[PDB]
RNA sequence: GGAUAGUGGCCUACCAUGGUUUCAACGGGUAACGGGGAAUAAGGGUUCGAUUCCGGAGAGGGAGCCUGAGAAACGGCUACCACAUCCAAGGAAGGCAGCAGGCGCGCAAAUUACCCAAUCCUAAUUCAGGGAGGUAGUGACAAUAAAUAACGAUACAUGUAAUUGGAAUGAGUACAAUGUAAAUACCUUAACGAGGAACAAUUGGAGGGCAAGUCUGGUGCCAGCAGCCGCGGUAAUUCCAGCUCCAAUAGCGUAUAUUAAAGUUGUUGCAGUUAAAAAGCUCGUAGUUGAACUUUGGGCCCGGUUGCAACGGGGCCUUUCC
């Protein structure tokens, strides 16, 4: 209405977030940004609500002004930078990485990592194109275009950044059998491997996953992120793998611990 | 009675972290005595008729209302 | 026919209420009353009544 | 504005409002548990009837399917937890068969009784209400309760309220304070 | 057949002939053509202000006997003028003429009560202060 | 072709005569903003949804436009219309459906308070601003919890009453502390703060429906009550009162609307001889509905679930193939 809005409020963010309703009535509302309004974590709420460094918005600004946080290897003093999936949050004091995974329920976990693994990140191939001059390129999911790729590279494939220069490191296939990340959909947060790609011209392909524990899923290709292969993930998986057990089992879990 | 609590490192760090209400409450650099909410808005609502500077303008209002 | 809109409650001898002792508000009352109907406090008057003659 | 704030009622009025024998009854179980009024009556009446239908819709469904399964055990673990539910019948069948009674009992004012804490079950509920009940090292002035089972080992006077503490009491402290002159000097 | 269209694809005649026949029930023909809203003095509202003209002496209905002491009303919000009932014993001296008077319902929406007949209407305040706490010695009517 | 950021009768020129409609077009009404939702609900439903979130639209009514990425903006401009304000009469200036607040309207709705401390937003931006927002005031909208007593001793028959005692405490009040941006309040506590504990619970009822009086005085078809049936005509269980009792109780009553009850809107699931209702009769288009029949049945397997049996599934032949 007349412009862009400005706000978000509470009750209208992402669920993910698990923000307290009776706080105020506003939400942060992530900024332009690499991934996404729905898909991302203001580093405000990564800051205040998953790790409890800051107390307030005020903490969390006096930490972003002070150079500590670090998104993919630049000090993002933003806010309410839209940092997403498969983002390196680096704190040079604490001096810790975490890689920005979502965990079984679909939240972004908290997920600690090392220095010689959040040197990288993955990106999925969001398009191949011929740019000016042309010259290829290659656009990842976090809206990154990174020139000269790969001739093999296409879409729906992933590919390592280096994130100290930003060039192709290395690519995975989109292909039978290859590791996957759901990134969106109800199976948001699964891991497993793929066992077909149905086509669907002119709709929306869809993508059968069967995870360790041989629960088979499917869910649209819009939402799969290759991640490595069987059993070698290109990255540190969370605490749980997408495991997606059942209420049963989790409350089994639970009470194993007694 | 259960409160939160910090310790900084040194109280050069605890003066540029800590809420200046609190700083007050402890003894540390005391409160910034403001004009009311209403009467500074009220006068930044006066300061927003005149364009420039007000000494300029104070002269021809000393002029035409003195004769 | 107005004007005769007082015939009764005008000309009604005007009796004074009756100092009495306060009763027992709430779960004192709901006592009270426990104890005048469940702990046979006789008022059978065959099978049960609530109020004398 | 906020997030609106969720609220609910914990009654239920009777349909009929001047049924005898419900009259009777509730007032047989006010005079038993103590109670100030009838809604106290109607509070347990609606978590009852709230339970009961929980397990009706349980029982409908097949049995091991996932969603009784989850739920049911889990109503039978609230309820053994309160103590309203017994061990033995563990079967929803008999949450399907609880009674008002069995809720009334597990307050902390009847516990107050039963163990012998007070001398009337409104004694009880007089001695919770004026802060001399605690329950672990927290003082409870709220009657109903819903001692867990495992409170039960723990309800005793607290150590303020100076019942089972050690403080003179306040009343106790004007009539010494008078009867300092009252012996003569 | 029960005399209605049973077909799987009847659903049109079903709903339509459901939509004619609500049309004889009272309430849904009322709530549809908003008669509250330009019959009904009260326009469809639960209350309504009005300035006493005239106290009536309203013969009761048989077998009754004992004339009910209304009074006639003009409401301030459309300029209808309406019967309303008094009640208690007395409480006509209470009101006046040129008086203002809250009148609410009687009850049976419309369908005037009891033995009182063409009164729809009753007086529940007068003058600002309610008919009943004047009835009873708890507050006086304020002068005028 | 023009115009637009761009598609498009969006507009223009020529051309064709099309396009929608009883499967309800078009027109009219709406005391209609839509939805997420709300009330009630055995099932099926009925009703509500201005309003905390989402979308739309508007800023007195229209229209036009500048700037700008983005506005047909109104706490921007221009004009007309309607209101309406200052004036020295020349002129000049407006838009609370933002926050308070006032008038009016009405049955019907609160402070011209404090603050950016939280939530977030904006900016050149850690710092400034924010009636966004938060805090408190008013507040029986609604919701939660639950004080108004508890326990002994005397006298009589577990109870009884103006026979008495020791306790218990919060309602307040208030040092302090905490809470707060500064407070208030809650939480916690020094001291004070019960005896007809007067620190005194009400609102409706007592013929039936419907729990509770054949008690007393008053009135005498009057006054009045009474949702309905009824009660009152000189022995009123119904009015006006006293006493007593009942119901709910910090609430209770009244009016209106609505839901269940209502199988009194009926798809589930009504009724139509006589209670309301079969068209006087037949034809007939739309609509609804419409006889039966086309691979069935053997067999061989593999194989999952429950505990060899049952139940599910897949595959081969059998004139068949997937
Ligand atoms: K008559
Ligand atoms: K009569
Ligand atoms: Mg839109
Ligand atoms: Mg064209
Ligand atoms: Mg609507
Ligand atoms: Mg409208
Ligand atoms: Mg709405
Ligand atoms: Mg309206
Ligand atoms: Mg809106
Ligand atoms: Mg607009
Ligand atoms: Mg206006
Ligand atoms: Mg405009
Ligand atoms: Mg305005
Ligand atoms: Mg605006
Ligand atoms: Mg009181
Ligand atoms: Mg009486
Ligand atoms: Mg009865
Ligand atoms: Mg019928
Ligand atoms: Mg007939
Ligand atoms: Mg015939
Ligand atoms: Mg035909
Ligand atoms: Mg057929």
């Amino acid at each position: 209405a007349r412009g862009p809005k400005k706000h978000l409020k509470r009750l209208a963010a992402p669920h993910h977030w698990l923000l307290d309703k009776l706080s105020g009535c506003y939400a942060p509302r992530p900024s332009a940004g690499p991934h996404k309004l729905r898909e991302s974590l203001p580093l405000i709420v990564f800051l205040r609500n998953r790790l409890k460094y800051a107390l307030n918005g005020r903490e969390v600004k006096a930490i972003l002004m002070q150079r500590h946080v670090k998104v993919d290897g630049k000090v993002r003093t933003d806010t309410t930078y839209p940092a997403g999936f498969m983002d390196v949050i680096t704190l040079d004091a604490t001096n810790e990485n975490f890689r920005l995974v979502y965990d079984v329920k679909g939240r972004f976990a908290v997920h600690r990592i090392t220095d010689e693994e959040a040197s990288y990140k993955l990106g999925k191939v969001k398009k191949v194109q011929l740019g000016k001059k042309g010259v290829p390129y290659v656009v990842t999911h976090d809206g990154r275009t990174i020139r000269y790729p790969d001739p093999n590279i296409k879409v729906n494939d992933t590919v390592k950044i280096d994130l100290a220069s930003g060039k192709i490191t290395d690519f995975i296939k989109f292909d039978a059998g290859k590791l996957v990340y759901v990134t969106g959909g109800r199976n948001l947060g699964r891991i497993g491997t793929i066992v077909h790609k149905e086509r669907h011209d002119g709709g929306f392909d869809l993508v059968h996953i069967k995870d360790s524990l041989d629960n088979t899923f499917v869910t649209r290709l819009n939402n799969v992120f290759v991640i490595g292969e069987q059993g070698k993930p290109y990255i540190s998986l969370p605490k749980g793998k997408g495991i997606k057990l059942s209420i049963a089992e989790e409350r089994d879990r639970r009470r194993a611990q007694q | 009675s259960v409160g939160f609590g910090l310790v900084y490192n040194s109280v050069a760090e605890a003066k540029k972290f800590e809420p200046t209400y609190r700083l007050v409450r402890y003894g540390l650099a005391e409160k910034v005595e403001k004009a009311s909410r209403q009467q500074r808005k009220q006068k930044k609502n006066r300061d927003k008729k005149i364009f420039g500077t007000g000494k300029r303008l104070a002269k021809k209002v000393a002029r035409r209302n003195a004769d | 026919s107005l004007a005769r809109a007082g015939k009764v409650k005008s000309q009604t001898p005007k009796v004074e209420k009756t100092e009495k002792p306060k009763k027992p508000k709430g779960r004192a009352y709901k006592r009270l009353l426990y104890t005048r109907r469940f702990v046979n406090v006789t008022l059978v008057n065959g099978k049960r009544r609530m109020n004398p003659g | 504005p906020r997030a609106p704030r969720t609220y609910s009622k914990t009654y239920s009025t009777p349909k009929r409002p001047y049924e005898s024998s419900r009259l009777d009854a509730e007032l047989k179980l006010a005079g038993e548990f103590g109670l100030k009024n009838k809604k106290e009556i109607y509070r347990i009446s609606f978590q009852l009837s709230k339970i009961r239908r929980a397990a009706r819709d349980l029982l409908t469904r097949d049995e091991k399917d996932p969603k009784r399964l989850f739920e049911g055990n889990a109503l039978i673990r609230r309820l053994v937890r309160v103590g309203v539910l017994s061990e033995d019948k563990k079967k929803l069948d008999y949450v399907l068969a609880l009674k008002v009674e069995d809720f009334l009992e597990r307050r902390l004012q009847t516990q107050v009784y039963k163990l012998g804490l007070a001398k009337s079950v409104h004694h009880a509920r007089v001695l919770i209400t004026q802060r001399h009940i605690a329950v672990g090292k927290q003082i409870v002035n709220i009657p109903s309760f819903m001692v867990r089972l495992d409170s039960e080992k723990h309800i005793d006077f607290a150590p303020t309220s100076p019942f089972g503490g050690a403080r003179p009491g306040r009343v106790a402290r004007r009539n010494a304070a008078r009867k300092a002159e009252a012996s003569g000097e | 057949g029960k005399g209605k269209p049973r077909g799987l694809n009847s659903a049109r005649k079903l709903r339509v002939h459901r939509r004619n026949n609500r049309w004889a029930e009272n309430n849904y023909k009322k709530r549809l053509l908003g008669t509250a809203f330009k019959s009904s003095p009260f326009g469809g509202s639960s209350h309504a202000k009005g300035i006493v003209l005239e106290k009536l002496g309203i013969e009761s209905k048989q077998p009754n006997s004992a004339i009910r002491k209304c009074v006639r009303v003009q409401l301030i919000k459309n300029g209808k003028k309406v019967t309303a009932f008094v009640p208690n014993d007395g409480c006509l001296n209470f009101v006046d003429e040129n008086d203002e008077v809250l009148l609410a319902g009687f009850g049976r929406k419309g369908k005037a009560k009891g033995d009182i007949p063409g009164v729809r209407f009753k007086v529940v305040k007068v003058s600002g202060v309610s008919l009943l706490a004047l009835w009873k010695e708890k507050k006086e009517k304020p002068r005028s």
